[PDB]
């Protein structure tokens, strides 16, 4: 990863901008509903039947506000993802049994919430920026798995 | 497949775009190359800076043949084939660079299209860019007859050890490829295993079934297909790690008949069966 | 890169008996075959159109001497191929344009061959230390790419 000054005050800048609880359930509500084998891990989140029944489930908005939450702090990390998310890491992988994949689905499908939200401000550097940083938070995510 | 209701989908969301499909194919590409700078390998020959009338042409081109595309969403095989014809044959673009575009596209059309662009519509977007890359990536290499005819030979080979291969096939790809793992977390893995011997015959049979029927794939590996999409779920990027190991395993059992012509029918043989197997999860 | 001492051991007891060659010739002739939209970088190694014309073609070999080659050296600094390949990375990028893409296909290719000329030794945890080096290898070549 390594950024450069600029696109870390690129990242930085809108994040300042963005509504954690709302993006966070909003992009995990999306993840269920373009690809719906990520499903598989949320059975017991209630009623997945329809994308508004996704969209308004209170379980999926509240894992919304949990792991967007955590991202969130790992921005004040970007020069140790590794470091900071090794444990987040080992639990995925040991107990949750997530494929890694899905961090990358994730990923991208937040950069397209931001884009949704933000419109012509996330321009083509600002997305680039991005793409860095959800690429690194899916790599340090995949770390430890063994 | 595109629903009914995808189609209706991307024809409300494209018609949206209107005269702005090729600013916004431009648009996209400079994303692109911004995003996932070895697609630039792709256009040495361009001019890339911002604004270039080389990329805003490209845009522009793009835009027509997928406007092109919605208006022929029921027959995009025919309506693209010169498409893929002039990919698959003289551009050569590695298949995994679609992907990266069709994100690119998405995230434009996200930027542009506040109103428009729900969960459905942008499910339905995701479908139909991915059913256009599979189009124009579809001549790149249908089963001919001499691949029937290899495939047949070495499975007929392979013969009663079909089952002790699956199970080798599954314990290199553990070892190999440790995410796999992720979706046998209730089983003994160690060398060995009853229950990887079992995974191994299971599938092992079904790939005899798939070969005894390879004119009619789909609805003979329909009720797997129904299986992996709507209760397994498997990410489908694990069929294409599963397919190497297999090939692994065939080489170092079939030294005389793993030629350079066989190896290449076995992995269409298997990229056929992935594409069934993972075609109902969306 | 890290390897476990077995990891290491297996791949440098096996290397020694690859007749690098001819198993370079291999490796390039059925990546020519079995992706044959990578003929893209070799339009003037002349005729390719069958199995058999690429298998027997004289430039495939030849080159095939040449990229084992560079690939067997780094075989001999596995803890350092980013500092190793930098160069190659480099041309590989500015001057010949070749989709990184391509050396995990290549990768995945003299694998294949590996099984094949080797029959029962090429054990599963001998893959699988193969299938380390050569993604450390393809990321090492990747990565002066911009
Ligand atoms: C960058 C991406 C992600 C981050 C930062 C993240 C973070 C977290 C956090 C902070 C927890 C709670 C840990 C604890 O209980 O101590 C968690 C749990 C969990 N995550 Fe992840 N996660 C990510 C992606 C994913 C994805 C893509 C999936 C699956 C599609 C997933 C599935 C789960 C599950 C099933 C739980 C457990 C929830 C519960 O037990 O209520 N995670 N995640
Ligand atoms: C939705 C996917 C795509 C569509 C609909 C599409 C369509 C087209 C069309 C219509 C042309 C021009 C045909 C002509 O002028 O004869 C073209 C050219 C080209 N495409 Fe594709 N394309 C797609 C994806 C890609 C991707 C992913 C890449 C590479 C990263 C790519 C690279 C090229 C190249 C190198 C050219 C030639 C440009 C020139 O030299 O003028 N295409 N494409
Ligand atoms: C083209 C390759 C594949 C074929 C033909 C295939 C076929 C099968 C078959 C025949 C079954 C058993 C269904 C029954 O009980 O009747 C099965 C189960 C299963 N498959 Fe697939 N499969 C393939 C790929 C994969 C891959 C790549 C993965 C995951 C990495 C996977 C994961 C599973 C799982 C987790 C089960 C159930 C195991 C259990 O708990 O008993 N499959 N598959
Ligand atoms: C294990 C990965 C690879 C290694 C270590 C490697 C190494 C090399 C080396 C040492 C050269 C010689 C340069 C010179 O002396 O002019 C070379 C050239 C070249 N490589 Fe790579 N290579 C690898 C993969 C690939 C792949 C996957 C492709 C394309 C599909 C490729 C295409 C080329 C081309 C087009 C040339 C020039 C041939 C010529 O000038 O006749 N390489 N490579």
């Amino acid at each position: 990863m390594h950024l450069t000054p600029e696109e870390k005050s690129a990242v930085t800048a809108l994040w300042g901008k963005v509504n954690v609880d709302e993006v966070g359930g909003e992009a995990l509500g999306r993840l269920l509903v373009v690809y719906p084998w990520t499903q598989r891990f949320f059975e017991s989140f209630g009623d997945l039947s329809t994308p508004d029944a996704v969209m308004g489930n209170p379980k999926v908005k509240a894992h919304g506000k949990k792991w967007l939450g955590a991202f969130s702090d790992g921005l004040a990390h970007l020069d140790n993802l590794k470091g900071t998310f090794a444990t987040l890491s080992e639990l995925h992988c040991d107990k949750l049994h997530v494929d890694p994949e899905n961090f990358r689905l994730l990923g991208n499908v937040l950069v397209c919430v931001l884009a949704h939200h933000f419109g012509k401000e996330f321009t083509p550097p600002v997305q680039a920026a991005y793409q860095k940083v959800v690429a690194g938070v899916a790599n340090a995510l995949a770390h430890k798995y063994h | 497949m595109l629903s009914p209701a995808d189609k209706t989908n991307v024809k409300a969301a494209w018609g949206k775009v209107g005269a702005h499909a090729g600013e916004y194919g431009a648009e996209a590409f400079e994303r692109m190359f911004l995003s996932f700078p070895t697609t630039k390998t792709y256009f040495p020959h361009f001019d890339l800076s911002h604004g270039s009338a080389q990329v805003k042409g490209q845009g522009k081109k793009v835009a027509d043949a997928l406007t092109n595309a919605v208006a022929h969403v029921d027959d995009m095989p025919n309506a693209l084939s010169a498409l893929s014809d002039l990919h698959a044959h003289k551009l050569r673009v590695d298949p995994v660079n679609f992907k990266l575009l069709s994100h690119c596209l998405l995230v434009t059309l996200a930027a542009h299209l506040p109103a428009e662009f729900t969960p459905a519509v942008h499910a339905s977007l995701d479908k139909f860019l991915a059913s256009v890359s599979t189009v124009l990536t579809s001549k790149y290499r249908v089963l001919s007859p001499a691949d029937k005819t290899n495939v047949k030979a070495a499975w007929g080979k392979v013969g009663a050890h079909a089952g002790e291969y699956g199970a080798e096939a599954f314990e290199r790809m553990f070892l190999s490829f440790p995410t796999t793992k992720t979706y046998f977390p209730h089983f003994d893995l160690s060398h060995g295993s009853a229950q990887v011997k079992g995974q191994g015959k299971k599938v092992a049979d079904a790939l005899t079934n798939a070969v005894a029927h390879v004119d009619d794939m789909p609805n003979a590996l329909s009720a797997l297909s129904d299986l992996h999409a709507h209760k397994l779920r498997v990410d489908p990027v694990n069929f294409k790690l599963l397919s190497h190991c297999l090939l692994v395993t065939l080489a170092a059992h079939l030294p005389a008949e793993f030629t350079p012509a066989v190896h290449a029918s076995l992995d269409k043989f298997l990229a056929s069966v992935s594409t069934v197997l993972t075609s109902k999860y969306r």
